[PDB]
Parts: C-alpha cells; structure tokens; sequence
C-alpha cells in the first residue's frame, strides 16, 4: 500500500512542519506486517524513507517512527506466508514545528 | 517492547527499562538512550552532594604549588593525620598579607588549580610509578576529603550505587532528555517534577542525617585556653 | 586513605577541573 | 480473578492486590510490579523515621576512631552501658581544637565514613559463640542507636512491619508509580494524595507518644554542682 | 442486593451494609471488604485518642531494663498505687546528667522500647506463667495507663465499642477505600469528609468531657510546703 | 487493674511497637 | 448499652502479652 | 539515519545530533547549523566564567604600562612569583592622584587598553626558546589570571571543555536559534528553559566550592604592624 | 546491599590520576 | 549494667 | 617562587 503527499490540510496548515511520532492501528486476525514511512520538503516528490518497522499483531500495540518532514508518506507491506491479518484504520499521533 | 527484572541494578537493564516506561522505542531512539542517561547524570553530579560520591585522599603541598586534582567538585573537611588538625580556607588577599606581616592555624586558597598555603608545608607522598607501597603514611602528611566526580557509565555491567540506591532518579531524569528529543511536554514536566521530587528527599535525608545525635548548646566558648 | 597514583584513564565528564578529551593525551604522554 | 487475603502481610499477596487495584491483567504491566514496589519502599524508609525500623548495636572502638554500619540512615542517643553518658554530636573544627586547648563529657563527630570521639574511649565486642548461648556484654561498651535501613524483600512469603501495620501506605505509594509508567494523571494524583495523607498520620501518632505526658513550664535546673 | 437490621453492632452486618449503601456490590468487590475496613480501622486508630481504648496495666520497672508493651501508642497519667505520685517525662540527657549528679520527683524517658527512670526502682509483678492470682498487687507497684490499639475483627460476630458507638464513621471511612478501589471520586469526597466531621464531633466530645465540672483559677501556687 | 502475663495471640496491626507477622512466631516459642 | 456514651464500655487490646526480653527474663 | 556516538566529544558529532534532534535532513537547514552553533557559542562564553577557561600569563611591563592581551574578558586575582603581593584595582582619578600626592601596596588601572600601574613596577617575560626546553620563568614576573575566551572551531574533529563537561549546554541553545530561524515558539521556549537551567546548575556548582569550608563568623583581623 | 543506604557503598571517582604538573615534577 | 535490644 | 599553570 501506498499514499503520498499527506499535507493534514484538513487539520493545519501544509507547509507547517508536523513531526511524525506514532501510528495507532486497529487491526484484526493474526500477522506480521511491514511498515515503511517517509517524507519530503515538498509536495511534488514522492519522499524518501526514513525508517521501517514490522507489526506483528498479539504484541505490539502500534509503530514508532521519527520524522518531521511536513509532506508525510506512509507505505504497508506483508511478506509474510502464515499471515490473514487486516487493517480497519489508523490514528497518528502527530505535533506541529514551524515553517521557513 | 524489551523485558526487565524487578531490580534495575546496572546499565544494561537501566537502558531497555528506560524504552519500557517510554514505549517510544526504535531503532532511532534506542542509539541515543546512552546519550540521554548521559545528560542526565551531569544534571545529576552537577549539584547532588552526598557521601557515597566522596573521596579521601593525601596531598602533595610542595609550599604552594600544590595542584586541585582532577576530580575535584567541592571540599570537605580538611585536616591531618597527626594529632589532628582542620583548616580555614580564606581569600588571596589574606594569605598575601599573612606573608609579609608576621603559627597554631593554617589557611588556604584556591589560586586557579592550586591549594596556596601561608606556612612553608612539607607534605610527602609516593611518586607517581611507584608501585603499591602504601608506605606507611610519614608525618606531616594532610588528608582531603572532597565531592569527586562519579564515572559515566561504559559497559552494561558497569553499575553505580545510585542505581543499587535509587534507580527511578536517574530513569525519571533521562526520561525527561528522551521525551525533549522526541516532541513531548506533558511527559517532560512530570518526569521532570518526580525527579526533583526524588532529589530533595534525597538531600533532606542527607541533611537529617548530619549532627543527628543529640542537640547542641554552646557552652560560652570564651577561649578558656590563652596561656598558651 | 589513599593516594593518587593511578594512570589517567577517563576524561571529566562532569567536573570544572581536570582534563579533557582534547588534553588526556597529555595526560598519557 | 486475582484473589488476595484478608490480612495481608507477605509479598505475594501484596503483589496480587497491586494487580487488582490495576485490573489490567498483563505480562507487560505484572512484570514490573517488583519495581514498582521497589521504588515505592526506596521512597518511603528515604525519609520515614520510627522507633520500629530502628536497630542496636555495639561499636568497636580502637582509639578514638570507629566505623559507620552499612545500614545507617541517621543517629539518636549514644550512650555506655553503665552510668549512661550520653554522648552529644560535635563538628569537626571543635573536637579537634579539643585536643589542642585540652567530669569528662564526650563529644564524636563524622569524618565520611568514621565517627572519631575526642577522649580517646575504648570499646569491646560481646561474646560472638553462636552455640546457643548468651551474647554476654561485654564491660567498657558504647550502645548506638540508629534508624536501620530494612532489606529488599526478593521473596514472596517474606514481610516487614509495614505491610502489618500500613499495608495501604505501600499499595498507595507503587500504585502512584504504576499509574505513572502508564499515562495516567488524576490516578497518580489521588495515589500521592492518600500516601500523604498515611504518612502524615503516622509521624503525627509518633509525635503524640514523645514527651508529651507533663507540664512544658517550670525550666529545668540541670546548672551545676556549685550551688 | 444483601439485607440488614436497623443497628449495625457486629462485623458480620456491617460488611454488608457497605455493600448496600454502595450499589457496586459482586464478588470481585465483597472479597475485598474486609481489606478496606482494615484500612479504614487502621487510618481511625492512628491518630483517636479517647477512653474506650485505654488500658491500665502494672509495670516491672527492673531499675531500667523495664519494656515498654506492645500496645503502647500513647502513655496517659503514670503513678503507684501507694498514697498516689505522678512521675514526669524528661530527656535522655537529663537522666543521664541526674545519674552522676545527686528523691520526691521521679522521672522517666523512652530509650527506644525501654522506659528508662533515675532512682533504682524495685517495682514487682507476677511473672508470666503465673495462673490466675491477682496477688494483691505489692507495694512500689506502678500503675500506668496509656492508650492501646484495639484488635482487628476477625469473625461475624466479633463487636467493637465503634460499632455501638458510631458505625457511620467506620461506614464512611471503608466506603472511601472502596470507591478508591473502584474508579470513583465524588464518592470518595464526600465519605471523606463525612468521616473527618465525625472524627471531628468525636473528638471534640472527648474534649469537652475533660476538665468540665467548674472553672479554674491558680490560687498563686508559691510552694507553700518548703520545709519538708 | 490487670498484669500483662497473657500470652501472644495477635500482631500489633496498628502500633509502632510490639511484635510483626515476622515476630510472633519468636514471642510464641 | 450506650448510644454515644465513650465509658459505657473498653474495646480489648491486641493481647496482654510481653516482649521477648521479658519471657527470656 | 544520521549516527552519532554516545561519547558527544567533537564537532561532527555535535553537528550530527542537532540535525538528529531536528529531524528535518535537508539543505537549506543543514548549512546552517555551523551558524546556530557559532551562536550558542557566542551567548554561552560571554557572560559565563568558570574556571577551565582561565588562563595565566606573563606581563611585561616596561614602565609602569602594559597591554591587554586580546583575548580578555575578566581578570581576577595578579600578583607576582614572589612573596605574592595581590594587586588592587583602582580608578583613573586615584592612581593619578596618587603620583602627586606620594610597606608599598599596589594598584593597577585599565586607560582603554593599557594597564597602568603606579610604583612603575618593572616585569619581564621567560626564555622563549622552544628547542624542547624549559620556559625558565624570569625574576621580577608578574601573574595574571584572565577569563579567556576560546577559540572558535572551524573544524570537525575540534573539541573543547565544554563537548564533555555540557554537550546539552550547547545543544540547547543551538537548538534555541534554529527553531528561531524556523518559526517554532514553544520548542524555543523549552530549549532556552532547559539551556538556563543546566547554566544555573553550572554556575552553582562553582559556587559550592568556593570559601565554603569554614565559619562566616570571627571576622578577620588584618589590622596592622601596630598591636 | 542498601536499599537507601548511604554509606552502605561509594563509588569509584572518575580515576586518581594527577595533573600533567605533577607527572612533569 | 544495661544492655541493647536484640531481635525477638 | 611560583610559576604558572600551563597547558597540559
């Protein structure tokens, strides 16, 4: 999965920096995923990654991640062959820096 | 994430205890751990005065020259070990003037990273290479008590009294340094008010503990000895 | 109690006096 | 369904309450339920002060020096065990201008980690044979009174006075640090609250048993033998 | 759910009263009643000090050695039994300064669980394995009253005099513990209050109730009997 | 009015003096 | 019995018992 | 995945963490990282004395004037390598005065950038030579104990007193331009709070070792030759 | 071991080593 | 001729 | 006699 350009104008403002902490999953069944985030300055690149974490589902109860791009992108992969997992939503936890 | 047993006694289980309480753990955030405990121990040393980081030592005088030795953060009681003697600490001025005008007391100063004294001391202690030899400490010979600087932790097993002593001190003071780094205010001002919390029983224990065997009266000390 | 004869072997992490990570060379030397 | 005793007065059930207080029933949360508790305990002997944690011991005075127990927290009344004397704390600048400029009253100090009497006072260990018999004093001895540290418990059956006389003190004072590992405010809150309030009610029933039991008028006379 | 009869006299209906004046009531709860009531007798007794709680007792002084009971939470009047004394508390110190320096007054301190007293008292008393025989208490037979801790309930039909006297304080003061176990805070506010102005009224009862049959005026005591 | 020559039954739930869950069982042999 | 009367009555103590020091003795 | 190591001891290391602690990798803000440092640098050592930064060095008086060296900032205690003789500061209008108007006691000025001072004492500076030989001090010298102010960097594996005694001192107050520079008010606040304190602990910490280990009491009685 | 204790322990200093003025005397 | 406290 | 404190 994959969605690029999250700019939260529907929260704040876009080209205000928004440092990246945590994503919140309600997920359902047994799994392991495999998330991938990134970023970028802009809003017409599709950002680089900065970090990537797995998901296993029993255990954890969310993902940490650290960026502060203002452009956000986050990606979901599942390898894994003994995994029937799903992804209802999500909830980032999220802060605002500045601009310029 | 991590695992932990019920006593926080060294390093290595202070730093996975420290993402546990904090499930703001990464690979990211985990590097810096050490540099987080680090910062919070300086907070610590910086001003915490108590006996376990105290340190007794003989002097080298040499007359002056006398250097502060590195580990040297504030003095305690200063005296000999030949009959007993403690001694006053006074200004440059007062010693420059004892020189020219003019011996029961003694006074010193602090000249930059020397120990100054008036009188013309003697003191004697082993050279550097010597090897053991406690040579049976001579005469003339000061002993300083002093608050040296603790060691920073290097190796997982390396462990410290404050952690055999008070572990949640130092996890709620580098809490503090790990929700700075990562955007965290709520967090930061309670780890931050526990552990100031933590420190102040610690120095009022410390304050109770000190003349806490009985009360005290002068006795209308008028220097019943003047002969001399 | 006892003497300070020991060899450097660390920097002062925390403390006004001392030496550095730019003088325990000297130090040794 | 943790189910805890009545009287609780061991680790264990100590433990299993903290976890019922907290229904959260999880290895993430459980497993540090020690520390807490450990925490809990460093908090409260840090600056509790009560006959019961306190401890006697006879000192082994060579000359006129000595060594501080590994279990000293803070000194009350010193005396010998004959004619009592009771000794006075002095500092260091005035027990060594004693010696200088100087029927018998005594005076100790602490230099880091030694208590050093002026007079030069000799003391002896009792009797050591552990073949069930007596320690049998020994004569010319120092009795010292302090505030002992407790041990760590690292048990489950083993106990302590507190958890038989104020069990909710610990319960309330871990659970504040429970409810601080987890974000939780108005918990923490109320914990120290009603901690605070034990604790203020335990120093204040050990300031009703002092010298209380008598006029505060008429000035002792303690002057002198010239009269 | 449970019944209850218009007293509350014994334990057995007051832990059920509680449950019924607190609707959170099940198993997971009512196990756990006697664990609040001991919380609350124990947050009562630490601090009530009146009458029914009392006892009298006869001591072994031994000259010194003499014990202090396991009952002991504060010490009332002190005095023999032969034409009447009342002995005042002092400091260590000024017993130890009245032992070399040197018998109408007698005085005492607490030397961590002993009771310490100048003069070479012989006081006597039965010892331990005696069966029955009051023994016609001896004379030099001191008699001290102090304020001992009541027991904890441990049957149904175990009854206390705060049961008779005022079971709404024990009531409020468990009900506060139990809406603590439980999330709740407006509960826990006002059982607390209630309980802390009944513990008010209560001892304000008691302190009414001493030195209240006349007025007083100190007839310019000047110790009238100086010859002795 | 009475002697304290009964024997150890209970501990001192509340009382900083006396015997502890830890105790009684010295004060009973 | 009393109502709010506090010499209508003497709750017990824990239990008249002694310390160790005494039994020893 | 900028890396920095535990032991913050260099430069690099400090530049790595600020852009670390200031996740945004970018270029427009990395470049300007030497210039919040040069910042932080410039408000730390401007205003704080300590001793570590202090150095000594040999005058040399000609007659009765000097030259301030050009890296003062403070001058605390001067005095020569004999009999010490501390010198007094004095003003302008007294240190004229007293050549009009005048066992000799000293007294120095400061005329823009020229000490002056007046029994025209005479100083001379060591042998120079640096053939791996002794600076054999020369007679007649004069000590003088200034606050320096370091030098600045420019330089990656360049180091000072400061990267290991408060790495966070600096961090901080970097930190504190940089969220400047980007319009970011409540990270500004708690980087400058957080600066402030560790500098309070510091400058505390040089207060607890000063002329504390006595009385305050008895005050001295340098009076005079003349009992 | 303490628990609280303050003298049930100290810790080592950083090393007992002198200054460089020393080493050179 | 007083001695300490020990434990039960 | 006194010297100053050099560098290390």
């Amino acid at each position: 999965l994959e969605r690029t350009g999250i700019d939260f104008d529907n929260v704040t403002n876009e080209w205000n920096q928004k440092h990246i902490n945590r994503f919140r999953p309600q997920t359902t069944g047994s799994g392991t995923y495999i998330f991938e985030a990134g970023g970028s300055q802009f809003s017409n690149e599709y950002g680089h990654p900065h970090t990537s974490k797995t998901y296993t589902i029993g255990v954890d109860r969310h993902v940490s991640v650290r960026l502060n791009h203002p452009y956000l992108f986050y990606n979901v992969i599942d390898n894994d062959v003994n995994s029937n997992a799903a992804i209802n939503g999500l909830t980032i936890e999220f802060a605002v820096g500045g601009r310029r | 994430m991590p695992d932990v047993q019920y006593p926080i006694n060294t390093y290595g289980w202070l730093k996975k205890a420290v993402a546990l309480w904090a499930d703001r753990d990464d690979d990211e955030f985990v590097n810096q751990i050490p540099n987080f405990i680090n910062f919070a121990e300086k907070e610590i040393y910086r001003n915490l005065r108590i006996p376990p980081l105290e340190k007794e030592v003989y002097l080298d005088i040499k007359d002056g020259v006398a250097y502060i030795p590195p580990d040297y953060l504030e003095a305690q009681w200063m005296m000999r070990a030949k009959d007993g003697t403690i001694f006053q600490v006074t200004s440059p001025e007062e010693i420059s003037y004892r020189r020219q005008h003019g011996n029961q007391p003694v006074n010193f100063a602090r000249f930059g990273s020397r120990f100054i004294f008036y009188p013309s001391i003697e003191a004697d202690t082993p050279y550097y290479p010597d090897d053991g030899s406690p040579l049976i400490p001579a005469e003339n010979s000061v002993i300083l008590s002093y608050y040296a600087d603790p060691p920073e932790f290097h190796e997982d097993t390396d462990t410290s009294t404050i952690l055999t002593i008070a572990p949640e001190l130092l996890l709620y003071f580098t809490l503090r340094h790990a929700c700075l780094f990562v955007q965290d205010d709520n967090g930061v001002q309670k780890w931050s008010a526990l552990g100031k919390a933590i420190l102040d029983e610690m120095v009022e224990q410390n304050k109770k503990q000190e003349y806490s065997g009985s009360p005290i009266a002068i006795p209308n000390n008028m220097t019943r000895l003047q002969s001399s | 109690i006892v003497y300070n004869n020991q060899a450097p072997d660390a920097v002062n992490n925390v403390g006004q006096f001392g030496a550095t990570e730019g003088s325990i060379g000297a130090y040794k030397q």
